[PDB]
RNA sequence: AGGGGAUCGAAGAUGAUCAGAUACCGUCGUAGUCUUAACCAUAAACUAUGCCGACUAGGGAUCGGGUGGUGUUUUUCUUAUGACCCACUCGGCACCUUACGAGAAAUCAAAGUCUUUGGGUUCUGGGGGGAGUAUGGUCGCAAGGCUGAAACUUAAAGGAAUUG
């Protein structure tokens, strides 16, 4: 990782999973890389700033991808009222 | 039956961390059990647990954070002396940078590097890393 | 036995998909137009892509056909596309002015909280034989 | 956040109940779901339509984000909805893909059906999984029209509705076209109601269109 | 799992297990048994000397179409008979 | 190698199964593994019905048919064509073959 | 060689164009591949090698069909490999198309320290593991200067790494040559599939090397 | 032959040797 | 051993095919087939999957039990049943799709949670023959069962799938 000198002598830093903390591997060909564009006050949606969520492909061939998504909405609260922490 | 309830529970979080859950509900606790949640707790590998009493045995909810791989008992508590713990730490533990042979010594269950540091050695409870 | 095999269908796909309004029904006009816009060795292979043009132009004319896809035909898809009725099947019109639901989703208008024409009749719970 | 403005009003709700969006589940339900409202009696689940339009109005934010419109691909393979396909990719420069999917189209880079879209949208998963798997093989997400028992594989935001009826899906196409186009800016804001009205959107068979070509040619 | 017992008090079920166990391998069983000894022509020997009683040509196997000149030799040491390859080409006409 | 799953049987939880005998060679079959067919046919062809309505006292009268149930060998089926050997992805349809008469 | 190499492929056009600068961003988003050009390109110093020519028989009732399987491993002993196995019927066309593969199939590793970090890392990062059919190889670490332990088929593929000591434990019939390189393979890819502890920190998901030159692409 | 057979020959063998053996004794 | 004695039927008696046929097919036909006491303890006694635990993924059905239904008919005017319909739950034979894990695969929702190797436990196997043989014990009236080698010989035997 780091060398003694202090070099980041690691080759890359590669992403984790935006919903299971959980690496992204090179050719984990299946991850999403999932943009939504930020809105101003009266309905337009700035270009160029957008949030970011890395859903890596396990969890997206499970088929609970939206879930995922959704939660990690509600807690950056883009969406309102639409997962229920209690099921 | 439920011979090592604290194998149930280890079983239980590899499990749901390999399935990907956030929390899993480990469901006979012990003492032993919960002392070796607040090692990976202090450690960082796990993140806010919760015990439950129902006055027959307590039930743990333990909430993850993905940051573990693998723990696991070893459940023959084998006896390691000062200088085995050398062997037992190159055969569980993948690289000597990290990775914590969790250990009851007679100070208490405590990982294998404040052990050391301690200089005692007792039975071996498991490996988390 | 006279199947016209791939050579003549793909030249005759390709023809029409590139120049369709310059092709006629008459075969003897189709033949010459394959000869002034198409480069073909022997008399007969042009008379063979000839005829099954004429055919393509029969079938383009009884209705559009798959595969071929020329830009005027796009204006038709836009004339019967672009087509709308003035009145909505939806905006509270049919049905004598009323929206015939049940109670539950009366309840979930309710719970959003927003004014909305309901006309409630719950559905006997019975199920037929099918 | 998304200000007060992109709350829903209450002629959307009005449109949306009236396709009949909200009868869209069947008897089978499957637990990739809690967009469930209450069980019917008769044994039709209800969709909570809140959490549906809230699903829109974040897919389309999910396409705002996207600049090179292109890059954006509507699948469909249902007859039901291929129309409103075709509507959608025409009023947004996203490209419409109809009926037959040519399956390669997305791996295969020699296939002269060649299409590399960031972002892809599917009428429905069961009828379109070729388009999930090939959309999964190089990285793409896909906003399908799930239904409550449309299988939840590879899908990021699952807007769920009614998939059995061509009014449902046509109504919801219309409306994540409107959104997409007023979260662009060339709409000047979120109040009047679209100047193209929602059936323009829906499936026309046929026999309607027979019916139709033979008032219209009346005149 | 791994349906051998695992406890710390099971030392003696493991070990009788293990020796129990070994008689499989054929080596194990040759060495314990002595069948090097008893009932191999040598004992447990490398060499021995013997004396010719005549000479054969044994015909090869299947595939390989010749004669293998061996001889037949009675052991010095026990007294078993045994036959015994002679390498190379004109060494049979030198064994006496 | 296992050819089938429900090892073509179809017990599954009885150990054993009291055996019937063929219909047409007279072995010994398990009751589930015994190919069992209905044959309901009427005791008169659809080629001697007119013959036998037209000499028949009573007008109305409808001719009764005669019921059996016939429990097959398997090598007498797979002979007498009723049972009909499929590719190794088709073995698992259990639906009866789909009615012809549609 | 007339790499003239029309780009196909947003990828491909964002490469030839310039905009596309190390691997390193390649590899960050799980980039597909499907031209070595790309490859080729980034990194100019693949060292190639064949490993074994296999030839295979296909039976028709006239004659047996004679193919070959070539298995090659690429690499730039600096941390990235690559594994190209194809079946081809004549030689030459055999290996260019297994090299081919290979490239594209690229791989980088996580080259880590045995223990006391001095300098630049040797080993790997952690141990791991890789089987595929029935052989499954196990990759360990190992201290400065204790060489590269393992059957000369891993141990090369191991030199095209970059990896200057590693130990080696192979169970299974490791004598399919080709079911070893996958192995191997798969064990020395899984390196970074691995949580450490000093890669814990959050990262702040930097935008896609598409979405920010999605213009140069698509020539028109 | 059939394991089944070798069986029941090496058994008519036994039995052969037993009636030998009670002959002998 | 004793009581039965219909059918069926090893051995046999035969009638045919066949080059031969004391085999397949056809007639008869003792022992057995059925019983009462006493033995025998073996089967492809197969799910060719030891048992007890915990966890991991969805889908209906099905059987038994228990819950609720302003449920449906029933009818004894109506309750109460019962029988059904809907939802759930416990336990069981199974089944369907899928792998995200497994396997060498064929396949498996256990054969998964096994190189990231440890929940508790019994019993087996270590190349194929030789051979479940010899010998020795022991059980058995007997048939035979249980236990069980080696000399020697061999470079394969074998599993799964692929193309012919
Ligand atoms: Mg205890
Ligand atoms: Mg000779
Ligand atoms: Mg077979
Ligand atoms: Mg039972
Ligand atoms: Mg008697
Ligand atoms: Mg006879
Ligand atoms: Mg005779
Ligand atoms: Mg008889
Ligand atoms: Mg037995
Ligand atoms: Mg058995
Ligand atoms: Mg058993
Ligand atoms: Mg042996
Ligand atoms: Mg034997
Ligand atoms: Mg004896
Ligand atoms: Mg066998
Ligand atoms: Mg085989
Ligand atoms: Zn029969």
């Amino acid at each position: 990782m780091e060398n003694d000198k202090g070099q980041l002598v690691e080759l890359y830093v590669p992403r984790k999973c935006s919903a299971t903390n959980r690496i992204i591997k090179a050719k984990d060909h299946s991850s999403v890389q999932i943009n939504i564009a930020q809105v101003d006050e009266e309905g337009r949606a700035i270009p160029g700033e957008y949030v970011t969520y890395a859903l890596s492909g396990y969890i997206r061939a499970r088929g609970e991808a939206d879930d995922s998504l959704n939660r990690l909405a509600q807690q950056d609260g883009l969406l309102k009222n639409v997962w229920s922490y209690s099921r | 039956t439920r011979t090592s309830v604290l194998a149930d529970a280890l079983n239980a979080i590899n499990n749901a961390e390999k399935t990907g859950k956030r929390q899993v509900l480990i469901r006979p606790s012990s003492k032993v059990i919960i002392k070796f949640l607040q090692v990976m707790q202090k450690h960082g590998y796990i993140g806010e647990f919760e015990y439950i009493d129902d006055h027959r045995s307590g039930k743990i909810v333990v909430q993850l954070n993905g940051r573990l791989n693998k723990c696991g008992v070893i459940s023959p508590r084998f006896n390691v002396k000062i200088a085995d713990v050398e062997k037992w730490t190159a055969n569980l533990l993948p690289a000597r940078q990290f990775g914590y042979v969790i250990l009851t010594t007679s100070a208490g269950i405590m990982d294998h590097e404040e052990a050391h540091r301690k200089h005692v050695s007792g039975k071996i409870l498991g490996f988390v890393y | 036995g006279r199947v016209r095999t791939k050579t003549v269908k793909r030249a005759s796909k390709a023809l029409i998909e590139k120049y369709y309004p310059k092709l006629t029904m008459d075969f003897q006009t189709n033949k010459r137009l394959c000869d002034e816009i198409a480069t073909i060795q022997s008399k007969r292979l042009r008379n063979k892509i000839a005829g099954y043009t004429t055919h393509l132009m029969k079938r383009i004319q009884k209705g559009p056909v798959r595969g071929i896809s020329f830009k005027l035909q796009e204006e038709e898809r836009e004339r019967k596309d672009q087509y709308v009725p003035d009145v909505s099947a939806l905006d509270l019109s049919h049905s004598n002015d009323v929206l015939n639901v049940d109670t539950q989703t009366a309840e979930l208008v309710n719970s959003l909280g927003l004014k909305l024409p309901l006309s409630v009749s719950s559905v006997s719970a019975v199920r037929d034989r099918r | 956040s998304l200000p007060s403005t992109f709350d829903l009003t209450s002629e959307d709700a009005q449109l949306l109940l009236a396709a009949r969006v909200h009868l869209g589940a069947k008897n089978v339900q499957v637990h990739q779901e809690p967009y469930v409202y209450k069980a019917r009696p008769d044994g039709v689940n209800v969709i909570n339509v809140g959490k549906t339009w809230e699903k829109i109005v974040l897919a389309a934010r999910i396409i705002a984000a996207i600049p090179n419109p292109e890059d954006v691909v509507a699948i469909s393979s249902r007859t039901y909805g291929q129309r409103a396909v075709l509507k959608y990719a025409a009023h947004t420069g996203a490209t419409p893909i109809a009926g037959r999917f040519t399956p390669g189209s997305f791996t295969n880079y020699i296939t002269r059906s060649f299409k590399e879209p960031r972002l892809v949208i599917v009428t429905d998963p069961r009828s379109d999984a070729q388009a999930i798997k090939e959309s999964s093989y190089v990285n793409i997400p896909v906003i399908a029209l799930t239904d409550l028992d449309s299988p939840s594989e590879y899908v990021d935001v699952a807007i769920p509705c009614n998939n059995r009826g061509k009014h449902s899906i046509g109504l919801i196409w219309y409306l994540l076209a409107r959104e997409v186009l007023r979260l662009r800016g060339a709409l000047p804001d979120r109040t009047q109601p679209w100047a193209i009205m929602p059936d323009l959107y829906f499936y026309r068979n046929p026999e309607e269109i027979e019916q139709q070509t033979a008032e219209e040619e009346a005149v | 799992g791994k349906g051998k017992p695992r406890g710390l008090n099971s030392a003696r079920k493991l070990r009788v297990h293990r020796r129990n166990n070994r008689w499989a391998e054929t080596t194990y069983k040759k060495r314990l048994l002595g069948t090097a000894f008893k009932s191999s022509p040598f004992g447990g020997s490398s060499h021995a000397k013997g004396i010719v009683l005549e000479k054969i040509g044994i015909e090869s196997k299947q595939p390989n179409s010749a004669i293998r000149k061996c001889v037949r030799v009675q052991l010095i040491k026990n007294g078993k008979k045994v036959t015994a390859f002679v390498p190379n080409d004109g060494c049979l006409n030198f064994v006496d | 190698p296992k050819k089938r799953a429900s090892n073509g049987r179809n017990k599954k939880g009885r150990g054993h199964v009291k055996p019937v005998r063929c219909v047409n060679c007279s072995r010994s079959v398990p009751k589930d593994k015994a190919i069992k067919r209905m044959a309901i046919r009427n005791i008169v062809e659809a080629a001697a019905i007119r013959d036998l309505s037209e000499a028949s006292v009573y007008a109305e009268y409808a001719l009764p048919k005669t019921y059996n149930k016939l429990h097959y060998c398997i090598s007498c089926a797979i002979h007498a064509r009723i049972v009909r050997v499929r590719s190794r992805t088709d073995r698992r349809i259990r639906a009866p073959p789909q009615r012809p008469r549609f | 060689e007339e790499k003239g190499w029309v780009p196909v492929t947003k990828l491909g056009r964002l490469v030839k164009a310039g905009k596309i600068s190390s691997i390193e961003e390649i590899f960050l988003h799980s980039l597909p591949v499907k031209e070595f050009q790309i490859i080729d390109q980034l990194l100019p110093n693949l060292k190639d090698e064949v490993m074994n020519i296999k030839p295979v028989q296909k039976q028709t009732r006239a004659g047996q069909r004679t193919r070959f399987k070539a298995v090659v491993v690429v690499g730039d002993s600096n941390g990235h490999v690559g594994l190209g196995i194809k079946t081809a019927k004549e030689v030459a066309g055999a290996i260019r198309a297994g090299i081919i593969i290979a490239k594209l199939s690229v791989i980088p590793i996580r080259r880590g320290y045995w223990g006391t970090n001095l300098g630049q890392p040797h080993s790997l990062a952690t141990k791991t593991s890789g089987k595929c059919g029935s052989v499954s190889v196990r990759l360990i670490p190992a201290p400065r200067g204790s060489g590269i332990v393992a059957s000369p088929a891993v141990k090369k593929l191991m030199q095209l790494a970059g990896v200057e000591d590693v130990y080696t434990s192979s169970t299974g019939s490791t004598r399919t040559l080709e079911n070893t390189l996958k192995a191997a393979f798969v064990a020395i890819g899984n390196t970074y599939g691995f949580l450490t502890p000093n890669l814990w920190e959050v990262q702040a998901l930097t935008p896609s090397p598409m979405d920010v030159y999605a213009d140069y692409a698509t020539a028109s | 032959m059939r394991a089944k057979w070798r069986k029941k020959r090496t058994r008519r063998l036994k039995r052969k040797r037993r009636k030998v053996r009670a002959r002998s004794k």
